[PDB]
């Protein structure tokens, strides 16, 4: 049997990223490990995203727009990087409120001061528009999972607003793969290598320490009842 | 298990006794059960009498002749077994009954005279030559006759050929050229054939008059107005430009070969000969190229008739047409019992010019046989056959198979009377011909392909070496039971049908009936038929038949299979293909290696050690079971006890199995679970990924014994003992040698642990460098006696299990010159699987392992158990076999239907057929799921989900079906254990059988960063302690040369090699760890420059300036 | 300074002789039972270089420096054992020679820078 | 083979020596002398004319000064033909299908023997294995290495690379070199891609690895000779390193 | 071709070491993907084009009608001959694209395809054999039996079939025969010539130059025509102008 | 993990009255099973004995 535990290394960006090592391993955990871990960082997940889109002045995602530059379809998607946080403790759901003037170029922190959340990522193109351009923009944002399409819930706030994709994953993207270096007369001895892409919100760290938690309680299940 | 077995057309005769050629034909040569009076010659017999009624220099005058009468066999002066452990070659005593009458009289029969030991066969087919078995073959040339065909270094014009049997006649080719004559070739001789023309007696008008008026050729032939004179005076311009040296008129006693009688020349008795020299030639021949005395003078026979359709060849009408020289019509078979007796032409050669000289010096009176001949010329020349000759092959014993299919060979290469190795791509070529006669799919990939090859299953070959094969006879429009074996020339005039066309009751059964005539595909009417084959099987090779669904392969990644298979290496808990074709169990019964009872009654005692029955009322017989005794190859066969103690028997059935056996039917390798498919490119162009599964259950493992020797000589510094006795060693080694310098039975070897103690005394001098650096790894200087005993060579060893002693001196040991005792020492080893060991299917996939796969990866059945071997599918394509795909889906289908098929060649099931058990397993495989309570899952459904999106199921039937519907199309859904996702696509999957080869990487690899110094050429040779000395050619350099690998060259030709300075300097060098190199010049340089000056011419050396060099400071 | 050429002079007798060291003008060389060359022949080391370590054939100073190396009864230089690779000797003929390659190669060597019949003469 | 015409060389040059020395006997003197050549004759070209030397007993032409020089390994040829390694070693290869491509096979059995020397050393410049010869008897104490040990293999080779062949090599790709990894089965384990080259086939087949020392020749390889370096074929300055056949 | 050039033009605009990596992954990447997404060979999956009956039935009729028509003399034994003949191969063409088309507008990612398709393997030719039918044989001396083979490997071969299309696998077994011998048997010949040049200096300083041919003259025609894509490269990749060119 | 019969001095050894061969007893061995009930039972040694 023997074999001694592993080494738990992590090369961290920052915000994003992260590059985490554990080398020790016996054949097959490399995987067994992993895999089930990707399966839970890019599955069930606290976060936040936007889930209704009000736009004062035709509704459609397939219409047009005067004074506007872009189109609704892009400010949707501009909309979708965007990322939030809550600050009050049971609140899974926020309505806000972004304000256009004439010439300007929208900002994601020009949305409606308010104290109890906070915009993570203040620049974004979001939109900008020509002479005289208006934009009142009652877009809803909520408390998700993982990712609910926006042909599933079907949101209702208001009746000529647009709802859309939910992107509240903070998991990003994840990759690994199962290198095996050696120790001692043996060789093929599994070497793990995760890599977790995150939005400004939930560090990547986190985002595996929350994940193994989960499938952690998640096995407390297979108790002796 | 249960046996199904697909389609009809039932084989009116089971296949010949194979092993027919070889036995069949030595027995029915060496007539030693028939009473001496009778035997209708050939062989021994034929030999004996063309070199027996043996005259004497001088005809009628002076005395002493010796006859023949008849032959005496002789009895084994050991049996099998000895003579074999004692390195003899199992012959036979062989006497001859001489009586020489003089010219006074006198009847002086000497009882028996000695003459040679002549090797009995073996109930297999193989023989006993100086102690292993070896293959006489069975090679195959030109048959006799005449013939003809077109010139070769002169395009439009014709050469005649007169070809008689070999070794008994002249070569003879009347090749017409541009000077207008008709030249005569004789054993490399080229002189006018107008000469020979007059001989026989032919004038100045009857040249002209047969054979000119048409082909002005007759008048270059003609004009030699000073040699178109006399009989006995154009035999003396024959004789002094034919044989030099002697100019008599004895003319006739040289010239009296090449003709009459059969001295020499003769094709054949009669036969294709003349036979065939009667229907193309004139009509009508006898014996022999023209006849001598008949009443006075050479009254012609065949050198007119052929020079009558060689000239109407070159102008010429029909009927005169060249002939093919590669049809079988026209070709020829050498059996072995004349391949023995044609070195006995040249046994009783060297031996009828033992006693012509015999009875020239010695008392006319004074003599009777047995005190005139001396019998070492047949003996020293029918050993001489068993003991070198490249047709007497060792014998692959790797399984059985092999065995036979060595056998059943059949060659052109041989001794003399062959094919060299830079020639025939007119013969090598497989011809319209050999159907149903010599394979298409067994000869070898390249170097040799073509020239050698395996027989046709039922074909026979007979008489005068005509391959024969059955044909079933029809009453035109109904059919025959009788069978018709004949010859091919019997057959380029029948319009021949196939066995594949449907037959109603005993018939004819449609009106489009697929048929052939001479070699030609057509189609015939109903009754418009002459015969029909037996079978397919009467087409391929003997092995090339256990292929499964041949049907469905392409023709060259096929041999592969049908080969390979016989480098097919044996294994434990072998098991027969699921899939088969009949005969599958027959192999294993003519291979004799299996072990079968005479006459039926029942056993008594019963162990791995033997087997004692009690046969019906006919005795008691108690045949042993060759335990782990090795091949040639090494391999390591051994029968195994496969019966109970008590139970009536069935007339002789498996006694016990064989090596690579499984109840009467061949195992050669294991039919195992696999899954086509691309696995992360670990099976990548061709290689394979396996399942530790295999280890765990110890699937594929084989059993092999290496064969290790020794030779003690007699010195002038002293004999050369062995004893358990040498110097230094420590007894913790010595260890385990009890039997006073042998290694005791059951001892576990390592490698330069000890294995025979051998010591010698040598030496006189003393050691000094490049050897007392090593040397204290080989001495601490020293001793009066050394070591040199045996000890284990790198690598290899296991677990002994046999010794052997002899003795210069024991009943029948006989050591060579110089040597006395021998020793050998028998140590095997188990061997598993070792990733990138060899291994392939009949199908031609050939493919070794890169990973052996933990069965927590190896994509598993959604039921659990996973697969075993992944078999990616890219290596298909390119080459066309998909029967082997076939074989997989059968596969999956006898899996959870629990059994075995038999489909034969192009008699196998088929696609509707299989698709029916397929589903058939479904319905069944799946009544075990829903019934646990189970049935089909996400994983599954996303799959069909795309499984029809993709079209290969039907759209718009439940999840369920589009199961069973894609589970009949042979594939499913596959999980990566890795990741619970299964893969995105239906897999096909089945159990495919496979097997192990020869190679075993365990026999490769190697690697040597010193060691053994060659003192010859002075470089790394051999290896005793440490091995090997990889080579490096050419090639290796010019390319070297492409980079500017200067260094990198000179590296790899100096201190890696030769100038012995540098790699001592060098092997320091780095024990230090410094540049290392840099030697002064290169040693072979100066060797040469010394070649040369040994050898005349200084050789100097200059710089840019041209000055004296200083090449050798030393 | 190394190589830069490779010219090749002819054989003259007086410089055959000129290398050789020794002068095999000895009989034949070995002996089996004692490893040893044989009073002068195709071994003797005295001649040429020693067999053995440096050492003689009865025994002196292997000593690396001094340079020199001989004896009373016992002349092998002491220079190691691998020249025995290169120093040459010589069997000062009896009389008269033809090193073939001037009179059986392809132009006849010599047969042509004198005529002499081509061939048959010689 | 050669001494025993040297021999009869001096036979002749001694028996007549002594004619005429005593008995001038002419008719004699010349049919000696005439051997006297014929003896050079065959040392030197013994096959010409139409009589070669007769060994007392077999039927064997035996080498001349001619044939030995004659190629056929004779001096000439012998070069560019052959030669034997001394730190070489071959073997069945395999899919180093995780090996990146400069990397490459050489299994731990074989990747030790074939480096035994700086091993050593490294050995003892490592506080582990006293003095140089000592350590020569640690990896000889049969097999079942130590662990430390390794750990050195791999520092050991850590930088230098191999040279690696197929069986007919017939382009400078013929062979190339790598930073050899250990790894275990015992057969050699190569990178795709480069299959094409040695048009690397997966049926068993095998191929070489040699070693280079000099500071030197290690310097040549890589940076010359790196399948990794070396993607392109000259032969038509398109690529080779192709990915395919599955990729 | 596709990534090649990638592969190619990578390394054209990035240093060697980039365009490594690239051609790593690749190896990966399409791995573990050709992977993922699981194809495999499932015989039915050898797909035969519905029109094979119409096809091989509408020919089959082309026959009665040239051996009816031979009957009485339309046709010499020479006329007729080679119509049975460029017959088959006109059908058999038939096949070939046939079972191809039907590859694209259905089951366009049946395996085998896809393969030939992209670079994995099988190319036009084989493919046919599988699904379709094979055709007519080549005889032993260069000749071709008017009668074809029908059947395609995905359906077994019939006996006659098979001794026919047999010698093609031999007598073509025969190249990798005695081609493979002569070692390299040019390659040397060659090789002891320019062993020699090298790359000497810089600029052999001639004006001297030559002149490139890029219209090809048609021997036969005389018509003409330029030169095929790839020629070219191999006659100007690389080159030196020698005289500035306008265009 | 390992075993031992009378007169046998390897693997690849026969006895008289047995129609197995060691592999065939060793592969039937391999496999069986054996259930230790105690934790501390680092390990121990069956034994069987064959008659008439």
């Amino acid at each position: 049997s023997k074999l001694k535990a592993p080494v738990f290394t992590a090369t961290t960006q920052g915000d994003h990223y992260g590059e985490f090592v554990l080398e020790p391993l016996e054949r097959g955990f490399g995987v067994t490990l992993g895999n089930p871990l990707r399966r839970i960082l890019l599955s069930s997940i606290p976060g936040t995203a936007v889930t209704s889109v009000y736009i004062e002045d035709v509704l459609h995602e397939f219409s047009t727009i005067p004074g506007v530059k872009e189109d609704v379809v892009e400010i949707i998607l501009n909309l979708k990087e965007l990322v939030v946080r809550f600050l009050d403790p049971k609140m899974a759901s926020t309505t806000l409120i972004l304000r256009a003037e004439g010439p300007k170029e929208v900002r994601a922190g020009d949305f409606t001061p308010s104290a109890d959340v906070e915009i993570m990522n203040p620049d974004l193109h979001i939109a900008t528009l020509e002479e005289g351009g208006k934009l009142y923009m009652e877009v809803r944002v909520d408390r998700g999972v993982g990712y609910v399409p926006a042909e599933r819930h079907g949101i209702k706030d208001r009746i000529n607003a647009i709802p859309v994709d939910a992107i509240f994953s903070p998991v990003r993207r994840v990759a690994f793969q199962v290198e095996d270096t050696r120790l001692g007369q043996r060789t093929d001895l599994d070497k793990l290598t995760l890599r977790i892409w995150t939005d400004g919100s939930v560090t990547p760290l986190e985002a595996l320490n929350q994940a193994v938690a989960i499938l952690k309680e998640h096995l407390n299940y297979f108790a002796n009842p | 298990m249960e046996i199904k077995r697909f389609g009809r057309i039932r084989e009116v005769i089971p296949l010949p006794p194979l092993t027919e050629i070889q036995v069949e034909s030595y027995k029915k040569a060496l007539q030693a059960d028939v009473p001496p009076e009778k035997r209708e010659n050939v062989g021994i017999q034929a030999a004996f009498k063309e070199t027996f009624p043996i005259e004497e220099g001088d005809k009628g005058k002076g005395g002493l002749v010796l006859d023949f009468l008849e032959y005496r066999i002789g009895d084994p002066p050991f049996s099998q077994d000895e003579c074999r452990e004692k390195d003899l070659t199992y012959q036979a005593p062989l006497y001859a009954r001489l009586q020489l009458i003089h010219k006074d009289t006198g009847l002086i029969k000497e009882d028996e005279v000695f003459l040679g030991h002549l090797p009995l066969m073996t109930e297999d087919g193989s023989f006993i030559i100086n102690g292993a078995d070896r293959v006489i073959v069975s090679q195959i040339h030109r048959s006799p006759g005449v013939y003809f065909t077109p010139d070769p270094a002169r395009p439009g014009r014709y050469i005649a050929s007169i070809i008689p049997l070999p070794k008994r006649g002249p070569w003879i080719d009347l090749e017409v050229e541009a000077s207008g004559v008709v030249t005569m070739k004789v054993n490399k001789r080229k002189f006018p054939l107008v000469l020979l023309l007059r001989v026989l007696g032919y004038d100045q008008e009857t040249l002209v008059r047969e054979l000119s008026a048409y082909g002005d050729l007759v008048q270059g032939l003609l004009d030699e107005a000073v040699l178109a004179m006399r009989p006995e005076e154009a035999m003396v311009r024959l004789f002094t430009l034919l044989r030099p040296g002697d100019p008599p008129k004895k003319d006739k006693a040289l010239a009296y070969l090449f003709g009459l009688l059969a001295d020499p020349k003769r094709y054949d008795l009669g036969e294709a000969g003349r036979y065939k020299a009667e229907e193309k030639l004139g009509v009508g021949l006898s014996g022999r190229t023209l006849v001598r005395f008949e009443d006075g003078e050479f009254k012609d026979e065949v050198f007119l008739p052929t020079l009558r359709y060689l000239f109407a060849l070159t102008a010429g009408v029909p009927g005169h047409e060249v002939d093919d020289i590669d049809h079988l019509g026209n070709r020829r078979i050498r059996t072995v019992g004349e391949l023995m007796a044609d070195q006995f032409r040249v046994g009783l050669a060297r031996l009828a010019r033992g006693v012509r000289e015999r009875m020239v010096m010695g008392s006319p009176d004074t003599l009777t046989p047995a005190k005139l001949v001396n019998s070492r010329p047949l003996e020293a020349a029918l050993r001489e056959f068993f003991s070198r000759s490249q047709l007497s092959q060792f014998k692959d014993e790797t399984n059985p198979l092999s065995s036979l299919r060595h056998k059943r060979r059949i060659s052109a290469l041989g001794p003399g009377g062959l094919t060299r190795e830079r020639a025939g791509f007119d013969v090598r070529d497989v011809h319209r011909t050999h159907y149903g006669r010599i394979c298409p799919v067994e000869t070898p990939e390249g170097a040799n392909i073509g020239l050698i090859t395996s027989l046709a299953a039922y074909a026979r070959v007979d008489a005068l070496g005509f391959i024969r094969t059955p044909y079933r006879r029809v009453k035109n429009g109904v059919v025959t039971e009788e069978v018709v074996y004949m010859t091919a020339s019997e057959e380029d005039r029948y319009t021949i049908a196939q066995a594949n066309t449907p037959l109603e009751g005993d018939r004819i059964a449609t009106d489009r009936v697929v048929a052939r005539r001479r070699g030609e595909p057509v189609i015939v009417a109903p009754e418009e038929v002459e015969f029909m084959d037996v079978s397919p099987k009467q087409v391929f090779s003997l092995n090339t038949n256990l292929i499964p669904f041949l049907e469905h392969d392409d023709a060259n990644r096929a041999l592969m299979g049908s080969n390979m298979q016989t480098q097919a290496v044996p294994l434990i808990r072998a098991q027969a293909p699921v899939v088969m074709t009949g005969l599958e169990e027959r192999v294993v019964r003519d291979s004799l290696a299996a072990l079968y009872a005479e006459e039926d009654g029942e056993v008594v005692k019963v162990d791995g050690t033997r087997i004692a029955v009690r046969y019906e009322d006919g005795r008691l017989v108690e045949h042993p079971l060759r335990r782990y005794a090795r091949s040639n190859q090494g391999t390591a066969f051994d029968q195994r006890p496969r019966v109970r103690v008590g139970q009536r028997v069935k007339k002789g059935d498996l006694l016990a199995d064989g090596p690579a056996s499984e109840e009467g039917f061949l195992a050669l390798g294991q039919n195992v679970l696999v899954a086509i498919m691309p696995f992360d490119g670990y099976n990548f162009e061709d290689a394979i990924v396996i399942s530790e599964e295999l280890l765990k259950r110890d699937f594929y493992t084989s059993i092999h014994i290496e064969r290790y020797e020794i030779e003690a000589r007699d010195t002038k510094l002293g004999p050369e003992r062995i004893t358990r006795d040498i110097p230094h060693l420590s007894e913790a080694a010595l260890r385990d040698l009890d039997e006073e310098g042998i290694v005791r039975i059951g001892a576990e070897v390592k490698p330069g642990d000890i294995l025979v103690g051998r010591t010698s005394f040598k030496g006189e001098q003393e050691p000094s460098p490049e050897e007392r650096l090593l040397r204290s790894i080989f001495g601490e200087k020293a001793r009066d006696v050394k070591d040199t005993s045996l000890r284990v060579p790198p690598g290899e060893g296991g677990i002994v299990v046999g010794r052997l002693r002899l003795r210069r001196g024991d009943p029948g040991v006989e050591l060579k010159p110089g040597v006395r005792e021998v020793v050998r020492v028998f140590v095997a080893q188990k061997r598993k699987l070792q990733v990138g060991d060899k291994l392939a299917n009949r199908h031609g996939n050939k493919g070794v392992v890169a990973k052996i796969l933990p069965v927590e990866d190896m994509p598993h059945l959604p039921d659990g158990t996973p697969v075993d071997v992944i078999l990616n599918p890219l290596g298909v394509p390119s080459r066309m076999n998909l029967g082997q795909i076939l074989e997989t889906h059968l596969g999956l289908a006898g899996y959870f239907l629990g059994q075995r098929y038999i489909s034969p060649v192009f008699d196998g099931a088929t696609e509707p057929e299989i698709k029916e058990l397929l589903a058939e397993a479904f319905n069944l495989y799946f009544g075990k799921r829903q019934g646990e309570g189970f049935g089909v899952d996400k994983r599954e459904k996303e799959v069909l989900a795309r499984a029809e999106k993709l079209g290969l199921v039907s759209p718009g039937k439940s999840p369920e079906e589009q199961l069973k519907e894609l589970f009949d199309l042979g594939k499913v859904v596959l999980y990566d254990g890795r990741t619970g996702e299964p893969f995105e696509g239906p897999i096909v999957v089945g159990q495919m059988f496979i097997m192990k080869l020869y190679h075993m990487v365990e026999d490769k690899m190697h690697a040597r960063s010193t060691g053994p110094y060659s003192l010859i050429t002075q470089q790394p040779l051999g290896g005793k302690a440490q091995f090997g000395g990889q080579r490096f050619g050419e090639m290796e350099v010019w390319a070297l040369e492409a980079y500017g690998a200067a260094h990198t060259l000179q590296e790899m030709l100096t201190i890696k090699s030769d100038d012995i300075e540098g790699r001592n300097a060098a092997y320091q060098a780095i024990i230090k760890g410094e540049d290392v190199p840099e030697p002064s010049v290169p040693e072979s340089f100066r060797v040469l420059v010394k070649e040369l000056q040994a050898l005349a011419l200084d050789v100097q050396t200059l710089d840019e300036k041209d000055n004296p060099v200083d090449i050798f400071e030393g | 300074k190394e190589v830069r050429k490779v010219r090749i002079a002819l054989a003259s007798p007086e410089k055959i002789r000129s290398w050789s060291y020794g002068e095999v003008e000895k009989p034949e060389t070995i002996n089996y039972r004692t490893l040893k060359p044989e009073r002068d022949g195709l071994f003797d080391e005295r001649i040429f270089g020693p067999i053995k370590d440096y050492e003689c054939a009865c025994g002196k100073y292997k000593r690396q420096r001094f340079e020199g190396k001989v004896c009373e009864r016992c002349g092998v230089e002491v220079t190691r054992s691998i020249v025995r690779r290169y120093r040459m000797g010589h069997i000062e003929l009896a009389t008269p020679a033809a090193h073939i390659w001037f009179v059986k190669d392809v132009p006849s060597k010599i047969g042509t820078l004198l005529d002499l019949s081509a061939t048959e003469l010689e | 083979d050669l001494n025993d015409l040297y021999r009869r060389l001096i036979n002749r040059n001694n028996r007549l020596k002594k004619l005429l020395a005593q008995g001038a006997p002419e008719i004699i003197i010349r049919n000696e002398k005439r051997m006297l050549q014929e003896a050079v004759d065959a040392v030197i070209d013994n096959g010409r004319r139409g009589s070669p030397v007769t060994n007392p007993g077999s039927e064997r032409p035996l080498r001349s000064l001619t044939d030995i020089l004659s190629g056929k390994q004779g001096r000439f040829r012998q070069n560019l033909l052959g030669k034997r390694v001394d730190y070489s070693g071959r073997s069945v290869i395999v899919v180093g299908p995780q090996l990146k491509l400069h990397q490459c096979g050489l299994p731990k059995r074989m990747a030790l023997e074939l480096f035994k020397p700086f091993l050593l050393k490294k050995m003892e410049e490592k506080a582990f294995a006293p003095n140089v010869k000592a350590a020569r008897r640690m990896l000889e104490r049969q097999r079942d290495i130590k662990d430390e040990v390794w750990d050195a293999l791999e520092e050991v080779i850590h930088g230098k690379v191999v040279l690696l062949n197929r069986a007919p090599t017939l382009h400078r790709l013929g062979i190339q070199a790598f930073q050899p990894v250990l790894v275990e089965g015992q057969s050699i384990q190569l990178h795709p891609l480069v299959c094409e080259a040695f048009n690397a086939d997966f049926d068993g087949d095998q191929m070489a690895v040699h070693v280079p020392l000099s500071s030197f020749a290690q310097a040549e390889a890589r940076i010359q000779m790196l399948s990794a370096h070396n993607l392109l074929s000259p032969a038509s300055g398109e690529p080779l390193a192709k990915p395919s056949r599955d990729i | 071709n596709s990534l090649k050039d990638l592969v190619y033009q990578a390394f054209l605009r990035l240093g060697m070491e980039k365009t490594a990596r690239l051609l790593d992954a690749l190896k990966y990447y399409g791995f573990t993907l050709s992977t993922t997404s699981g194809i495999t060979i499932g015989i039915d999956d050898a797909v035969i084009p519905e029109e094979k009956q119409r096809y091989l039935e509408e020919a089959d009729r082309k026959l009665r009608q040239i051996e009816q028509a031979y009957e009485m003399g339309f046709l010499t034994d020479r006329e007729r001959y080679d119509q049975v003949i460029q017959l088959w191969t006109e059908t058999t063409e038939k096949v070939t694209q046939a079972v191809f088309k039907n590859f694209e507008e259905n089951y366009p990612f049946n395996p085998l395809y896809v393969m030939a398709q992209s670079g994995a393997r099988g190319n036009p030719q084989q493919i046919r054999q599988l699904c379709g039918m094979r055709g007519l044989m080549q005889k032993p001396s260069g000749e071709t039996f008017e009668v074809p083979v029908r059947s395609s490997f995905r359906e077994g071969l019939t006996v006659l079939e098979y001794f026919i299309s047999s010698h093609g696998a031999r007598k073509g077994g025969a190249d990798t025969a005695l081609r493979t011998a002569d070692s390299g048997y040019l390659t040397r010949k060659l090789v002891d010539v320019a062993h020699e040049i090298v790359v000497r200096e810089a600029d052999c300083g001639t004006t001297n130059y030559i002149s490139v041919p890029l219209f090809q003259m048609d021997e036969v025609t005389r018509t003409l025509r330029l030169r095929k894509r790839s020629d070219i490269e191999s006659g100007l990749y690389g080159r030196v102008l020698a005289r500035e060119v306008e265009a």
